[PDB]
C-alpha cells in the first residue's frame, strides 16, 4: 500500500505568527513536492 | 611405579535409567490428486484430464510409501511377538512387582476382557502429552462435519484433499504388544529374559562388567531399589523439556509443516491473474480462462512432485529407523548382545521397551560408578616355575602386602583363584614377579 | 508533522477485534526483514 | 462485533471470504465450506459389490446430506460402513482389506472385522515358585 | 518481458527443485555412512 | 514474487538438510568422546 | 574480494547466491577428539582399551585367533615392530 519509509523523517512544517509574515515561508523547503503522497500527523491545539 | 600402574576403580554405585525414542512410523498422508489441483470445477477437470496420467503417477508412489509404512508396522509388532511365551494364570490387576522391582507402570491391561485399556501408565503418561497421535487424528477429523465454530486446519486440509489416515494397527494392539513383551521377562517361562528370572538377569548383567557377585547378592534391596529409582526418574523426566518427548513432538510438528505448506500452495497465483479458479471462471470466458487454468494445474502438479519427492526421502528414514528399533528389541530387550555402545551409552546392564507415538521408548538401564578409590594394580603377575597369570576382567593388587584380585568395576579384595585368573606357561616381559603366589 | 508516501510491503497485525495494533515495514531494517519473513512480531531465537 | 460502519466482509490469512454482514438486515454470518471427502471402497474379485466406508463421518451424515441408499450400514470406529455385517467381536490374523486401527473387511457378503495378525504363546504352568 | 523473464523463472525454479531432491537424497546415504562410522567407532576401536 | 512459496519451500528443505548434517556430526564426535578418561599429567610433547 | 585476476568458480557460484558454510564443529575440533579418543588407549586408565596395556591388549586379541601365548610373548618386540611398520605403510601408501 501507500504508507511512510520506517525510519525517514517527518518534518514538522506547521509556521505560527503574530503580525509579520517572512517572504521566506513561501519557498522551498516550506513548499514541497506531493509525488506519490505524503502521510500527515497533526498536533491538535486545544486551546481555552 | 615398579610393576604397578595407579587407576581409579569405583568403591560405590547407582543404577541410571536413559531414555531413548525411535521413529519406526509416520503419519499416512494421502492426496486426491484431482480434488488438490481442481476442487470442484469442471472446466479445470476437463483440462487436467488432458495431463493424463500425472495424477494416476502421484496416487501410485503414495500408495506404495504407505504400504512400505504398513509392512514395516507389522515387521515391528512382528519382532516385539516373536518367541513370547505367557503363562495363562497371569493377572496384571494381581502380578506386578518381583523380587522387590516394581514394573506396575510398565504394564498395562493383558488379555481382551479389558478392551483397548492395555496401555500402560507410561504409555498414557507419554501418549498425553501428543494430541496428534493416531486416535487425535480419528478425533480431529470427527469433528469436521460437528459444526464448530473452531476452523481447524486438518479440516481444511482435508476439505482440499489432503489426509491422514490411521496406521494399520492401532496403537493401542503396539501397546499391548509391548505390554505382552515386558511381562515375558518377568515370570515363569521369562521367555524374553533368557529363562531365568529378572533379579538373576540383572545380577549376572552386573557381574559380568566385572563387578563381584559377592557384593551383588548381599546388596540385593539396594539394587533392586536402585532400579525403580531410575524407572521413576525416567517417568518424571517426561514433564522437563525432555530431548525423547522433544523428538516425538518433532515427528508430529514436520508432518503438521509439510501438509501446511502444501495447502499453501493452492493460494500461489503461478503469474495467472487469480490464485482461485472461482474468480478465473466468473472473469473470462472458456478461451482465456484455459490459459489461467493452465498456469494453475502446472503450479499445483508440481508442488505435488515436489511434496512426493520429499515424501519418499523421508520414508527411507524411516525405514532406517525402525530397523535399528526391530535390532534393539533383539539385541537390548530379549537379549543381550556383546556390543558396548549399541544399547545406549556407559556400563549397560539390560533394557526396556514401551510403546510411543509413531516409535518405541527405549528405556536402557546403566551401571553408574558414585565414588572412586586410587589403587596401585598390576595387569599380570608372573609366579612359581615362571608361569604367568592375567585378571579375568579385573586387576592384581596388593593388600596387607599379599596379593590379591580385584574386579575392575567394584573395588573388592578377593583371594587369587583359576576362577578369576587366565594362565600363561609363559609369563611376558613387565609381568610383576611375585614368586610366592600359588 | 508531514513524511513522504510510496508503495511499500508492510506487514500488519490486526488483534482479536480487528484493530491494527503494529506493522512493520518489510524492507526498512534486517529486524524487520526477519518479521516479514516469519510473518510474527517477535521470530524465534535463530540463525538467518 | 468486529463489523465498523464502513466494513462488511471479514477475511482469513490467506484472502478467503469467511464472513459477511448482510447490507440490507445488518445480520452476521460465517461462512463454512461444504464437506468434500473421498469414499474408500473394498473389493473382493470373488464378490458381486463393494464394502463402502465414509471415513470420519457418522450414517445419520451421509444419508441425510450426502446420499440415500438401500444397502445396510453401521457406525464403526473409522465412519460409517455400508454394505459389511458388523462383526468386531470376530478376528482374522491376515488381511487383503486393511482399513486402519486394527479393523479389516472380510469376504466370504462382506463383514467388518478386527485384525490381530500376532498373539502370544500361552502356557497353563503357575507363575509362582 | 514478462512473457520472457516467467520462461526463465520457470527453467530456474524447476532446476532448484531438481538439485534439491537429489540434495535430499545424497544426505540419506551420508546419514547412513555416519551411523556405520559410529558402529565401527564403538565396535573395532573402542572394543572389540 | 506471484510465485510465492516457492523460493520458502526451497529454503526450509535445504535447511532441515543442514540440520540433519549438523546433528550428525554432533552425534559423531559424541561417540568419538564417549567414556574418554585421559591423565591431566599426560604430555603428548614428550609420551608419545 | 581480494582483487584477484583470478576468476575462481566458488566466487561466481557465491555471487549467484550458492555457497559452501562451514560445519558446526571445525574438523580441527574433530581431530582434537580423534587424537583424545586414541592416546586414550596409550596411558592408564585405558579407557579406550578394555583398562588394560595396549601392547597387552594386542597380543590377547592375537591369542584369540587361536595362536599359544607363548609365541606371543617371546615375540613381543617382532610384534611390535609388525605393528608400526604396518602403520608407516598406510601412512606412506597415501603418497600412491
Ligand atoms: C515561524 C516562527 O518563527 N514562529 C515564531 C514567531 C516568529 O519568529 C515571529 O513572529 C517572526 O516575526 C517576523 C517575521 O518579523 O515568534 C513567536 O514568538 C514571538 C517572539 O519571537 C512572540 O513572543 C511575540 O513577541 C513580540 O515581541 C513580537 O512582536 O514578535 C510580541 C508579540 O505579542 C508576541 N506574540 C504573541 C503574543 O504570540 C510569535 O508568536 O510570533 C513564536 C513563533 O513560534
Ligand atoms: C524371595 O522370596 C520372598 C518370599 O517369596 C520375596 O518376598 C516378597 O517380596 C515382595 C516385594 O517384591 C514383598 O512386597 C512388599 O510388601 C509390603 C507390604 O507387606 C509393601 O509395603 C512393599 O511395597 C512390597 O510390595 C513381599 O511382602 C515379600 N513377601 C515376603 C513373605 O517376604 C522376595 O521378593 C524374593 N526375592 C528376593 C530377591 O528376596
Ligand atoms: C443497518 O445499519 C446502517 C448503518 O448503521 C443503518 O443506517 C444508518 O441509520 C441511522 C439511524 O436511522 C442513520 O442516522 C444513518 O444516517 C444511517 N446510515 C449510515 C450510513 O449510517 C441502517 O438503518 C440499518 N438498517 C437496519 C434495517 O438495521
Ligand atoms: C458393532 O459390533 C460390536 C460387537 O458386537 C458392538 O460392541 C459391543 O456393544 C455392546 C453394547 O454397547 C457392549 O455390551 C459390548 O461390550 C461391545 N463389545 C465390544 C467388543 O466393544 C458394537 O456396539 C456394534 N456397533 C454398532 C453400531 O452396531
Ligand atoms: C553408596 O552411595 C549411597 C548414596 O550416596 C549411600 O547411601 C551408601 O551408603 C553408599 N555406600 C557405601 C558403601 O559407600
Ligand atoms: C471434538 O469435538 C468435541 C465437541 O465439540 C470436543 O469435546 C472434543 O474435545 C473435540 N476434539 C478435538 C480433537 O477437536
Ligand atoms: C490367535 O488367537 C485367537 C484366539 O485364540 C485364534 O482365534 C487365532 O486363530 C490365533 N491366531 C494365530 C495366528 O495364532
Ligand atoms: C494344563 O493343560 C493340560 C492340557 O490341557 C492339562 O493336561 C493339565 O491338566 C492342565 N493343568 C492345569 C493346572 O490346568
Amino acid at each position: 500500500g501507500y504508507f511512510p519509509k520506517s525510519g525517514a523523517n517527518f518534518r514538522d512544517l506547521s509556521l505560527k505568527g503574530t503580525t509579520y509574515l517572512s517572504t521566506l515561508w513561501y519557498q522551498k523547503p516550506f513548499l514541497s513536492d506531493f509525488n506519490n503522497g505524503i502521510f500527515s500527523r497533526v498536533k491538535n491545539t486545544k486551546l481555552y | 611405579v615398579g610393576g604397578l600402574y595407579e587407576i581409579k576403580i569405583p568403591t560405590n554405585f547407582t543404577i541410571v535409567g536413559q531414555e531413548e525414542f525411535i521413529q519406526t512410523n509416520s503419519p499416512k498422508v494421502t492426496i486426491d490428486c484431482s480434488l488438490f489441483v481442481c476442487s470442484n470445477y469442471a472446466a479445470c477437470h476437463d483440462l487436467l484430464s488432458e495431463y493424463g496420467t500425472f495424477c494416476d503417477n502421484i496416487n501410485s508412489i503414495l500408495d506404495e510409501v504407505n504400504g512400505l509404512l504398513d509392512t514395516t508396522q507389522l515387521h515391528v509388532a512382528d519382532t516385539l511377538m516373536q518367541g513370547v511365551t505367557l503363562s495363562s494364570n497371569l493377572n496384571t490387576n494381581l502380578h506386578f512387582d518381583v523380587d522387590n522391582i516394581n514394573f506396575k507402570s510398565l504394564v498395562g491391561c493383558l488379555g481382551p476382557h479389558c478392551g483397548s485399556s492395555s496401555r500402560s501408565f507410561f504409555e498414557d503418561l507419554l501418549f498425553d502429552k501428543v494430541k496428534l497421535s493416531d486416535v487425535g487424528f480419528v478425533e480431529a477429523y470427527n469433528n469436521c462435519t460437528g459444526g464448530s465454530e473452531i476452523r481447524d486446519l486438518l479440516c481444511v486440509q482435508s476439505f482440499n484433499g489432503i489426509k491422514v489416515l490411521p496406521p494399520i494397527l492401532s496403537e493401542s494392539q503396539i501397546s499391548g504388544y509391548t505390554t505382552a513383551a515386558t511381562v515375558a521377562a518377568m515370570f515363569p517361562p521369562w521367555s524374553a529374559a533368557a529363562g531365568i528370572p529378572f533379579s538373576l538377569n540383572v545380577q549376572y548383567r552386573i557381574n559380568g562388567l566385572g563387578v563381584t557377585m559377592d557384593v551383588l547378592n548381599k546388596n540385593q534391596k539396594l539394587i533392586a531399589t536402585a532400579f525403580n529409582n531410575a524407572l521413576l526418574s525416567i517417568q518424571n523426566g517426561f514433564s522437563a523439556p525432555n530431548s525423547a518427548l522433544a523428538k516425538i513432538q518433532s515427528v508430529v510438528n514436520s508432518n503438521a509443516q509439510a501438509l501446511n505448506s502444501l495447502l499453501q500452495q493452492l493460494f500461489n497465483k503461478f503469474g495467472a491473474i487469480s490464485s482461485s479458479l472461482q474468480e478465473i471462471l466468473s472473469r473470462l470466458d472458456p478461451p482465456e480462462a484455459q490459459v489461467q487454468i493452465d498456469r494453475l494445474i502446472n503450479g499445483r502438479l508440481t508442488a505435488l512432485n515436489a511434496y512426493v519427492s520429499q515424501q519418499l526421502s523421508d520414508i527411507s528414514l524411516v525405514k532406517f529407523g525402525a530397523a535399528l528399533a526391530m535390532e534393539k528389541v533383539n539385541e537390548c530387550v530379549k537379549s543381550q548382545s556383546p556390543r558396548i555402545n549399541f544399547c545406549g551409552n556407559g556400563n549397560h546392564i539390560l533394557s526396556l521397551v514401551q510403546n510411543a507415538p509413531y516409535g518405541l521408548l527405549f528405556m536402557h538401564f546403566s551401571y553408574k560408578p558414585i565414588s572412586f578409590k586410587t589403587v596401585l594394580v598390576s595387569p599380570g603377575l608372573c609366579i612359581s616355575g615362571d608361569v604367568g597369570i592375567a585378571p579375568k576382567q579385573g586387576y592384581f593388587i596388593k593388600h596387607n602386602d599379599h596379593w590379591m584380585f580385584t574386579g575392575s568395576s567394584y573395588y573388592y579384595p578377593e583371594p587369587i583363584s583359576d576362577k578369576n585368573v587366565v594362565f600363561m606357561n609363559t609369563c611376558s616381559v613387565n609381568f610383576t614377579k611375585a614368586p610366592l603366589v600359588y | 508533522w508531514v513524511t513522504p508516501l510510496s508503495k511499500r510491503q508492510y506487514l500488519l497485525k490486526f488483534d482479536n477485534r480487528g484493530v491494527i495494533t503494529n506493522a512493520v515495514d518489510c524492507s526498512s531494517s534486517f529486524f524487520s526483514e526477519i518479521q516479514c519473513k516469519t510473518k510474527s512480531l517477535l521470530p524465534n531465537t535463530g540463525v538467518y | 462485533v468486529y463489523y465498523n460502519s464502513w466494513q462488511n466482509l471479514l477475511y482469513d490469512s490467506n484472502g478467503n471470504i469467511i464472513g459477511f454482514k448482510d447490507f440490507v438486515t445488518n445480520k452476521t454470518y460465517n461462512i463454512f465450506p461444504c464437506y468434500a471427502g473421498r469414499v474408500s471402497a473394498a473389493f473382493h474379485q470373488n464378490a458381486s459389490s463393494l464394502a463402502l466406508l465414509y471415513r470420519n463421518l457418522k450414517c445419520s451424515y451421509v444419508l441425510n446430506n450426502i446420499s440415500l441408499t438401500t444397502q445396510p450400514y453401521f457406525d464403526s470406529y473409522l465412519g460409517c460402513v455400508f454394505n459389511a455385517d458388523n462383526l468386531t467381536d470376530y478376528s482374522v490374523s491376515s488381511c487383503a482389506l486393511r482399513m486402519g486401527s486394527g479393523f479389516c473387511v472380510d469376504y466370504n457378503s462382506y463383514r467388518f472385522v478386527t485384525f490381530e495378525p500376532f498373539n502370544v504363546s500361552f502356557v497353563n504352568d503357575s507363575i509362582e515358585s
